[PDB]
């Protein structure tokens, strides 16, 4: 299974895109993140399909529509009144709660991630940058507030290789999922969580963010980003 | 205008107790008809108050909790209670004023195959204070041992699902449950 999404599009400023995404769904969380060429991941928006209402970041809050349509399987997000910013790769993400999804607070990861939608237009705090000795541990702090990783909500993590879409790391605060190896390691103490890599390899070289729910803006919201790179000894 | 009671009955979904849902009920007059015609055989179960003063709450706020768990534990959502709901998912004061709203839901939430969707917090390191909500996922540590992420030997994911089946008896068959609260 993996998520498939629409074509790359060119469009003049002021009109609209419907980006496609399928799941080749009912029990699961759509969500939609962009990212503009060379910034971090930005949360539009999400709904739970057949029994919600679609919840948008105030930033895109009367621009974008989200649908999800149950007899074609397909979720969509129009976004209308482009402009140049809107230039980004769009991405759909599934969240798994553990059988259904009540609502969107209750995902515990977004593990299957879309392609990238390209459409090209004619806050938690992270450290912008990392540098880690190889074979050595390095951390990355995310840093919150009382509406969000201190309100009680999980910190997951999360990682982007050069052309890729995000990787699940760690969810709840310190969970590997399947696959993600033992030197990875996730940490949450009052308003601040920590992913740390032991025994640094020239692979792990990479953007992490992480990501949480705040309950003030009632959405899921993403840290700045940080670009780890590994040194030589 | 009216309260909206039809949408905290006759919900669509009902959550996961450890996930309980809170819904404000802020300034209207109340009809609760909706009961008769969701749940033939109800509970309503008030500490404290008549429940006649849960009919005018033109200027009262009221909080609507609402959850399913299974029939033996509805004796926990109650005051001065112990047990997995009341110590580990939803926790009601030794004080407490207000009402406990229960009615079987074996026809809408069990299936022959099993309903797996709706689940409970089984372990946790303290007891929840009254009105407290632990959403977390966290693997939790049963053992002398660092879980290091991952369950197995001694470390739980802390969530398990409640296998509601309609062949099950009227203790072990889902209930759904409204907690109405003042503010």
């Amino acid at each position: 299974v993996q998520l498939v999404e629409s074509g790359a599009e060119v469009k003049k400023p002021g009109s609209s895109v419907k980006v496609s995404c399928k799941a080749p769904f009912s029990s699961y969380a759509i969500s939609w993140v962009r990212q503009a060429p060379g910034q971090g991941l930005e949360w539009m928006g999400g709904i739970i399909p057949i029994f919600g209402t679609p919840n948008y970041a105030q930033k895109f809050q009367g621009r974008v529509t989200i649908t999800a349509d149950e007899s074609t399987s397909t979720a969509y997000m129009e976004l209308s009144s482009l402009r140049s910013e809107d230039t980004a790769v769009y991405y759909c993400a599934r969240g798994y709660c553990g059988g259904d999804c009540y609502s969107l607070e209750l995902v515990w990861y977004f593990d299957l991630w879309g392609r990238g939608t390209l459409v090209t237009v004619s806050v938690l705090t992270q450290p912008p940058s990392v540098s880690g000795a190889p074979g050595q541990r390095v951390t990355i702090s995310c840093t919150g507030s009382s509406s969000n990783i201190g309100a009680g909500y999980d910190v997951q993590w999360y990682q982007q290789l050069p052309g890729t879409a995000p990787k699940l790391l760690i969810y709840g605060n310190s969970n590997r999922p399947s696959g993600v190896p033992d030197r990875f390691s996730g940490s949450k103490s009052g308003t601040s969580a920590s992913l740390a890599i032991t025994g640094l390899q020239a692979e792990d070289e990479a953007d992490y963010y992480c990501q949480s729910y705040d309950s003030s803006l009632s959405g899921w919201v993403f840290g700045g980003g940080t670009k780890l790179t590994v040194l030589a000894a | 205008n009216l309260c909206p009671f039809d949408e905290v009955f006759n919900a669509t979904r009902f959550a996961s107790v450890y996930a309980w849902n809170r819904k404000r009920i802020s300034n209207c007059v109340a009809d609760y008809s909706v009961l008769y015609n969701l749940a033939p055989f109800f509970t309503f179960k008030c500490y404290g108050v008549s429940p006649t003063k849960l009919n005018d709450l033109c200027f009262t706020n009221v909080y609507a909790d609402s959850f399913v768990i299974r029939g033996d534990e509805v004796r926990q959502i109650a005051p001065g209670q112990t047990g997995n709901i009341a110590d580990y998912n939803y926790k009601l004061p030794d004080d407490f004023t207000g009402c406990v709203i229960a009615w079987n839901s074996n026809k809408l939430d069990s299936k022959v195959s099993g309903n797996y969707n709706y689940l409970y917090r089984l372990f946790r390191k303290s007891n929840l204070k009254p009105f407290e909500r632990d959403i977390s996922t966290e693997i939790y540590q049963a053992g002398n041992k660092p879980c290091n992420g991952v369950a197995g030997f001694n470390c739980y994911f802390p969530l398990r699902s409640y296998s509601f089946r309609p062949t099950y008896g009227v203790g072990h068959q889902p209930y759904r449950v409204v907690v109405l609260s003042f503010e």
